RNA sequence: GGGACGGGUGAAACAGGAUGAUCCCGCCGAGACCGCCGGCCGCGCAGGCGCCUGCCAAGACCGCCUCUGUCAAUCAAGGGCGAAGGCCGGGGGCUAGAAGGCGAUCAGACACCACCGUAUUCCCGGCCGUAAACGGUGCCGCCCCGCGGCCGGCGCGCGUCCCGCCGGCCGCCCAGGGAAACCGGGAGGCUCCGGGCUCUGGGGGGAGUAUGGCCGCAAGGCUGAAACUUGAAGGCAUUG
């Protein structure tokens, strides 16, 4: 077991301790700077009915509301559900989204 | 032209479709996804929800209601925030039953700071 | 069971005179029988109504505000509603947040000149300048403190001594908003400065004169 | 190009820290200001953070600012 | 053995020895 | 009361073993799964138009 | 109000319901918690640190033609603080939940999964003194190719910007170093070996054990052998 990453697998810079979050899939405790974080904006009605709601609406000029959700998962759940992948040694250095 | 309110509870394990008046104090028709099925695992599915909504339509047309505002919620609390499978199926079975649509809104209960959810600090080890 | 809707009947609901679409709807109740009086048990129900439903036509502007009105008298087969609160929609609230900027939340207790007590919640955000090198919008503490103090003095000046009908005029007009911006623009760049909630904490038991002036235009 | 460390250019030497120059020296200086209503003239430190008054006035004419100090309604010089 | 449980076992052993030596 | 739909085009093999195919039929654009060998402009007997195929 | 199931799971079963639940809306009580914003942001000696308003004492940095005159560095003994769990005496008690109970699964399941739940979790006054208490990297001082990001203070320039300086937190990296991984703000300037100070190690086991001593209410902590046994244990890296 040598060192695998320069950040030790987290984003902790000039502090001793950080907050705890609960994984939204399995509910384990994870430090906040380690948890995998994604933000999503979606429509409350699925796009496959997004025009039939609209055509059956009495209010003139209505606009379909949206949902704003920040999903946070642990390492195990992120790998299992394919939010992140295991990468090659060269590829691990890439930070591009 | 005669507005009521539809509360759709789209949860993990079951669905509720519930119509009340504009204040919420008086109900006009209430069905669930689990009154249309035999398998416990099919209560939160789209097909049970649609067959339950089709009988809600029958109840609430005969009582004179013609339009509904929609308030759709997930489980909330400290649990899931995403809707169950039958959520949009109820809205589709409502659009294709003659009901006209007014205002839409998410009514999931979200805390401003919370108590501790079940599971322990290692999670559900499956 | 016998079908209870054989014994039901519907009453109209009417909004205060400030608005234009004065008919909210009808509501059902069981006919009077025994000791429960129909026009005693429909009193004090609360209705949430979108402002774009009460003043229709200006959808882009009025479509994210909701008014809470509760009936306080049933005269001549009609329910007469009165102001019960103000709140913005959930998707509107969620849309206001981004990463890189600052969020300011403030509340305060405001008595009115006719026996009420209100709790008012305001929210504001910082913004980029048109020519700045950085991409974050965080500001120093000498600016946060000044923004908070300016919000306090403004809501003290504008709503310091008002009546409920004047309050409802301003809340449905976004007049107060259009000046919380004005106070706060002289300090930094800020994008969404608005009253986000009005709560009623305590009221007089008797509101007959207030209800009388709110409903008949006056 | 060939710089000699023993005779540095003063212009690029003034932009360095006062202590890592070849010969350390102060950054501040004195200067003359004129009272807006009195003909006379007084000599003022450039980095003052203590009261400075007119010969006549009883209003303080300087504002301490954490660096070079500013002044209230007076017009200055350099000597 | 996992060293944590070996330590637990050793502590129980030492406490048993102290108790037995307490008599007499 | 079954209805007659008409395949508008073929989208691909769905199941883990081939088998069924996803098709666009038709004034609608309903997407459904079929077991047999479907060409273009084949007429299908639909028992309901209510259910739509996943994805 | 209304009227048949609800809960839970990968699938189920035990808990709940015609004493009307689940669901909708209004009202009330109590104790925790402080979301989105929230970060290659920031602060503190480390442990750690996030609701509103008020009060109280402090701190590093920067700026300076202010004062003193070596008043310093590192440190056995000694003093102080120190996550979580745990202990003593009071208080409180929502949530979750060691122990215990119960439904499944399984050859078995005293476990993983479901449900109920005691101590505990929170406050006050003390005790205990340990963590992968981690950057697995002691403290003070000097020199050191460069290219960037962010935070605090200051100065010059044009017309917010732009170029510098000091202090902090980060990324990449020529040389050099190294068993290599890698370091590079050092893990460089070192077999071409010497700036100052304190601590620790000397093949693997036995063993952090026995014994004695000090501390602790206890659980412990600190200090800490020998007989005997063995030819390897271990690091980083290559192919399968
Ligand atoms: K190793
Ligand atoms: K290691
Ligand atoms: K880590
Ligand atoms: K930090
Ligand atoms: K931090
Ligand atoms: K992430
Ligand atoms: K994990
Ligand atoms: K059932
Ligand atoms: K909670
Ligand atoms: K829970
Ligand atoms: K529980
Ligand atoms: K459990
Ligand atoms: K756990
Ligand atoms: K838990
Ligand atoms: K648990
Ligand atoms: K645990
Ligand atoms: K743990
Ligand atoms: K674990
Ligand atoms: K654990
Ligand atoms: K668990
Ligand atoms: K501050
Ligand atoms: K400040
Ligand atoms: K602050
Ligand atoms: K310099
Ligand atoms: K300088
Ligand atoms: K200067
Ligand atoms: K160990
Ligand atoms: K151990
Ligand atoms: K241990
Ligand atoms: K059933
Ligand atoms: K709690
Ligand atoms: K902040
Ligand atoms: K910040
Ligand atoms: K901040
Ligand atoms: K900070
Ligand atoms: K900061
Ligand atoms: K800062
Ligand atoms: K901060
Ligand atoms: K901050
Ligand atoms: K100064
Ligand atoms: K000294
Ligand atoms: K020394
Ligand atoms: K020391
Ligand atoms: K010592
Ligand atoms: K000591
Ligand atoms: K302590
Ligand atoms: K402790
Ligand atoms: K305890
Ligand atoms: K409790
Ligand atoms: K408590
Ligand atoms: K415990
Ligand atoms: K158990
Ligand atoms: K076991
Ligand atoms: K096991
Ligand atoms: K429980
Ligand atoms: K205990
Ligand atoms: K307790
Ligand atoms: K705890
Ligand atoms: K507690
Ligand atoms: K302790
Ligand atoms: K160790
Ligand atoms: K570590
Ligand atoms: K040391
Ligand atoms: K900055
Ligand atoms: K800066
Ligand atoms: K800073
Ligand atoms: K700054
Ligand atoms: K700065
Ligand atoms: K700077
Ligand atoms: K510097
Ligand atoms: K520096
Ligand atoms: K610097
Ligand atoms: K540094
Ligand atoms: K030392
Ligand atoms: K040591
Ligand atoms: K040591
Ligand atoms: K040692
Ligand atoms: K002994
Ligand atoms: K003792
Ligand atoms: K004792
Ligand atoms: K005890
Ligand atoms: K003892
Ligand atoms: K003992
Ligand atoms: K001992
Ligand atoms: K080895
Ligand atoms: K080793
Ligand atoms: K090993
Ligand atoms: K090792
Ligand atoms: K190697
Ligand atoms: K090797
Ligand atoms: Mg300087
Ligand atoms: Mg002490
Ligand atoms: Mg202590
Ligand atoms: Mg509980
Ligand atoms: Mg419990
Ligand atoms: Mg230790
Ligand atoms: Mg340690
Ligand atoms: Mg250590
Ligand atoms: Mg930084
Ligand atoms: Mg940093
Ligand atoms: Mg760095
Ligand atoms: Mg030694
Ligand atoms: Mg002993
Ligand atoms: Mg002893
Ligand atoms: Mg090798």
């Amino acid at each position: 077991m040598p060192v695998k990453r320069r950040n030790n697998g987290r984003s902790k810079y000039n502090c001793g301790h950080t907050n705890i979050v609960r994984c939204q899939n399995c509910h384990r405790c994870v430090p906040k700077d380690k948890v995998i974080k994604r933000f999503t904006i979606r429509n409350i009605v699925d796009n496959t009915i997004a025009d039939d709601v609209l055509n059956a609406c009495v209010i003139q000029g209505f606009a379909i509301p949206k949902l704003y959700n920040k999903v946070q998962y642990c390492v195990s759940c992120s790998i299992h559900n394919h939010i992140v992948r295991v990468r090659s040694r060269e590829d691990r250095k890439i930070r591009t989204p | 032209e005669a507005f009521a309110v539809c509360h759709i509870y789209a949860g993990k394990n079951d669905t509720f479709i519930h119509v009340t008046d504009l204040s919420g104090r008086e109900t006009i028709g209430r069905v669930s996804g689990g009154m249309k099925v035999k398998r416990h695992c099919d209560e939160p599915s789209a097909y049970a929800a649609m067959q339950a909504t089709q009988d809600l339509i029958e109840i609430i047309t005969d009582r004179g209601i013609t339009a509904v505002h929609i308030k759709i919620r997930a489980d909330g609390g400290t649990g899931k925030r995403v809707y169950g499978q039958g959520g949009s199926a109820a809205i589709r079975a409502l659009v294709r039953g003659g009901i006209k649509i007014g205002r839409i809104e998410d009514s999931t209960p979200i805390p401003t700071d919370r108590t501790r959810h079940k599971g322990g600090r290692r999670g559900r080890r499956l | 069971n016998p079908d209870p809707y054989l014994k039901k009947e519907w009453y109209p609901v009417i909004a205060p005179a400030h608005f234009k679409s004065r008919h909210i709807g009808q509501t059902p109740v069981t006919k009077t029988a025994g000791l429960r009086v129909a026009t005693d048990v429909i009193n004090h129900r609360v209705y949430e109504v979108n402002l774009g439903d009460l003043n229709p036509g200006a959808e882009d502007l009025n479509g994210n505000t909701k008014f809470y009105l509760q009936t306080q008298l049933v005269s001549d087969g009609k329910c007469l509603t009165n102001f019960h609160g103000m709140d913005i929609t959930r998707h509107k609230y969620g849309s206001l947040f981004r990463k890189g900027c600052d969020c300011i939340d403030v509340f305060m207790d405001i008595p009115t000149t006719d026996g009420y007590l209100l709790r008012v919640f305001v929210i504001a955000f910082t913004d980029r300048f048109r020519f700045q090198r950085r991409k974050n919008c965080h500001v120093k503490g000498r600016v946060i403190r000044m923004m908070r103090a300016g919000i306090y003095e403004t809501l003290h000046n504008e709503l310091g001594k008002v009546s409920i009908p004047v309050l409802v005029t301003k809340l449905s007009n976004f007049e107060v908003n259009a000046k919380l911006t004005e106070a706060l623009q002289k300090i930094t760049m800020c994008r969404d400065v608005m009253i986000r909630r009005v709560k009623v904490v305590k009221r007089p038991r008797n509101t007959m004169e207030l209800l009388s002036t709110m409903h008949d235009s006056n | 190009m060939n710089v000699d460390l023993l005779y540095p250019d003063p212009v690029e030497e003034q932009r360095k820290h006062k202590l890592k120059r070849l010969v350390q020296g102060p950054n501040s200086y004195f200067l003359e200001i004129k009272c807006a209503g009195c003909q006379d003239i007084v000599v003022v430190y450039s980095h003052a953070n203590t009261p400075v008054f007119c010969p006549g006035c009883t209003s303080q004419i300087s504002i301490p600012t954490g660096g070079k100090c500013a002044f209230t309604s007076q017009v200055e010089r350099y000597r | 053995m996992r060293a944590k449980w070996a330590k637990k076992r050793m502590r129980k052993l030492k406490r048993k020895r102290r108790h037995m030596k307490a008599r007499s | 009361e079954p209805i007659n739909a008409r395949v508008i085009e073929v989208l691909g093999r769905t199941s883990s073993r081939g088998g069924i195919t996803q098709v666009k039929v038709e004034k609608r654009q309903i997407i459904r799964n079929v077991i047999g060998p479907v060409r273009k402009d084949d007429i299908l007997v639909l028992m309901e138009s209510e259910r739509e195929a996943r994805r």
